[PDB]
């Protein structure tokens, strides 16, 4: 508790943690019920909506999408390359979680009834507080005392325990959300950065770019033992503070070190 | 020899093959397969909640294929950014690359991505322009930009953020 404030104070803003150690039950919680700006981290959720929905609509995720140029938006790495043959809701979803891919996100917020569709899944699996409420991009404007496009650290830490470990998903759809996770490419200096290098790691990141607003919430294996799920969510009272990727990962140590591992 | 970078981005050409791409940008900062296909991905720095990055495009699957594509966020900056709202509603469809540039700025914009599918032909080619207002280039967290797309040299089509 004390070095979570601590390190809040010199980052400037506020941190929110929240960690389960799914073998001994333990957690660890800091400002763990209040709430965070989800930011690009609301994708992951996505992806696991759209595998639930596959369960439900056979051949969802080969199902080929053409879009043209006014469906870009700024950060879609993959999407942009793919304009020109359309790519399959799996391979959207691959791109939305390991690349943070917004073009990508967005389509598939339109197969699943957009940010209204995605919150009445995330209810249906038993989780109250997330709201997702606007698109890419205008979802990352982080407004101190906002609740659009919010969750909390608690909230995503049990909502993703569901998906990837519980029973939220039937088994092929939970090994496909879990291989996703595992894939990420944009979270080497956050849940990652915490801990050792021999542990395997499922997570996703997100970067507002206002407010020092940023997370990352994970499924961590460490050897040895049962996983422990956690998030870490900061913000901050000015727009132009700036997020750090240092402190997230610095409350993962912490968390850890507080589960006792 | 560090991460990818603008200049190194700017040092390819189209044309060049996959060789000659990993020479420049460096192995080690690139990535095929997988998301990518038979393209090369190139990364710079963190921004956004990704990274700067290049994407290189290649004629086909075949090793002695060309480089037919170019793309790239956060790699180049726009030399005198100048867009605003008011220019960005100027901008109309069926407009020439160079009536764009005069209506947003001659130094606004960046290019986004560059196809050529006929390639060696210019034939059928297709540009996306990024066009920033006056702190719009950050981060990679742009404070109003602009989405302007080409085919044949000719404007298709607009969309902004942000923009005031």
């Amino acid at each position: 508790a004390e070095p979570f404030a601590k390190l809040e104070q010199d980052f400037g803003g506020s941190i929110g943690v929240y960690a389960m150690d799914t073998g001994s039950g333990a957690t660890v919680s800091y400002r763990a019920e209040e709430r965070f700006p989800l930011c690009s981290s609301f994708k992951g959720f996505l992806a696991a909506a759209v595998l639930a929905r596959s369960q439900q609509q056979a051949g969802l995720l080969d199902t080929p999408i053409r879009y043209g140029k006014n469906a870009l938006v700024p950060w879609s790495p993959i999407s942009e390359k793919y304009l020109t043959t359309g790519m399959t809701v799996a391979e959207l979803s691959a791109a939305a979680v390991q690349y943070s891919d917004n073009a990508a996100a967005n389509l598939l917020l339109k197969e699943l009834g957009g940010p209204a569709g995605l919150t009445a899944f995330m209810r249906s699996i038993g989780d109250t507080t997330f709201r997702l409420d606007r698109w890419e991009l205008e979802l990352n404007s982080a407004i101190p005392s906002d609740a659009r496009d919010t969750s909390s650290p608690r909230a995503v830490t049990e909502s993703l325990q569901k998906l990837t470990l519980g029973s939220a998903l039937a088994a092929p759809q939970r090994q496909q959300f879990v291989d996703w996770l595992k894939g990420n490419t944009t979270g080497n200096h956050r849940i990652r950065a915490a801990v050792p290098a021999d542990w395997a790691v499922g997570d996703k990141t997100g970067t507002c770019g206002v407010y020092g607003t940023a997370n990352d919430y994970a499924v961590v294996w460490p050897t040895g033992r049962a996983p422990i799920v956690l998030a870490v969510y900061t913000r901050a009272p000015n727009k132009d503070d700036k997020h750090s990727e240092a402190v997230i990962a610095a409350a993962a140590r912490l968390a850890l070190e507080g589960l006792g591992v | 020899a560090g991460v990818m970078t603008g200049a190194k981005f700017t040092q390819i050409q189209f044309g060049m093959t996959r060789q000659q791409v990993l020479d420049i940008a460096g192995a080690e900062n690139c990535e095929t397969g997988g998301s990518f296909g038979d393209s090369i991905h190139c990364r710079g720095h963190a921004a956004g909640d990704y990274y700067a990055y290049a994407t290189f495009g290649f004629t086909s699957a075949a090793a002695d294929a060309k480089v037919d594509s170019k793309s790239q966020e956060k790699l180049l900056a726009p030399s005198a950014p100048t867009l605003t709202l008011a220019k960005f509603n100027q901008v109309t469809v069926g407009m020439t690359r160079a009536q764009v540039l005069a209506t947003v700025g001659q130094g606004s914009c960046t290019t986004w991505s560059e196809y050529y599918p006929a390639y060696p032909s210019t034939a059928g080619v297709t540009l996306s322009l990024s066009c920033f207002d006056v702190d719009g280039y950050s981060t990679g967290f742009y404070r109003g930009s602009a989405h302007l797309w080409f085919t044949d040299g000719v404007l298709q089509g607009k969309r902004q953020w942000d923009l005031v």
